[PDB]
């Protein structure tokens, strides 16, 4: 087996969660859905209703 | 065939807390 | 208020003790004045709110 | 000759003629670690640096 | 270990114009890795750099 799995990228914004010991383990791309952009705007991973 | 939350690197060398 | 504290109000950097180390005082005061004005405006807005 | 400077938050390798001093912990003193100037109390915590 | 002492005493430099940092403060600040360049311009091309 010999594959490439190459994917291009575009300049976008990201919200990086920093857990204990300095690891990320979680991120939110604020360019795919309005929900992700809302999560990035308020700096939270759980959004309330409204 | 889809990059499902893949390719997340450290933007800098600065250590950050919670 | 914390985010406005770490804001580069048209200067070299938004963090103190970083422009006083790489620049000269006569050339650093120009950048310090803008940061001071921005922080004063942000703190005045915070106090009004 | 263009002398380009680069930090990238990397461990500094080229320093100046300044002489190093002794580590004074648990006391509000001035610090100049890798050029970072300021004043604080050098105290160790349980952080895990990579 | 840099000193930046052989560049300020002599005066054979045509245009000593630093950008970003000041020359008088390079003796105390450290760096990770410096990059030097070497090229010959046609006299009046220094202002373009």
């Amino acid at each position: 087996a010999a594959a490439y799995f190459v994917g291009y990228l575009k300049p976008t914004t990201f919200m990086l969660k920093y857990d204990e010991n300095g690891t990320i383990t979680d991120a939110v791309d604020c360019s795919q859905n309005p929900l992700a952009e809302l999560k990035c705007s308020v700096k939270s991973f759980e959004i309330d209703k409204g | 065939h889809t990059s499902s939350m893949r390719g997340v690197y450290y933007p800098d060398e600065i250590f950050r807390s919670d | 208020l914390v985010k406005q504290l770490s804001s580069n109000f048209g200067a070299i950097s938004s963090v103190l003790n970083d422009i006083l180390s790489r620049l000269d005082p006569p050339e650093a005061e120009v950048q310090i004045d803008r940061l001071i004005t921005g922080r004063l405006q942000s703190l005045q807005t915070y106090v009004t709110q | 000759v263009v002398l380009s400077f680069e930090l990238l938050n990397a461990p500094a390798t080229v320093c100046g003629p300044k002489l190093s001093t002794d580590l004074i912990k648990n006391q509000c003193v001035n610090f100049n670690f890798n050029g970072l100037t300021g004043t604080g109390v050098l105290t160790p915590s349980s952080k895990r640096f990579q | 270990v840099a000193d930046y002492s052989v560049l300020y005493n002599s005066t054979f430099f045509s245009t000593f114009k630093c950008y970003g940092v000041s020359a008088t403060k390079l003796n105390d600040l450290c760096f990770s890795n410096v990059y030097a360049d070497s090229f010959v311009v046609k006299g009046d091309d220094v202002r373009q750099i």
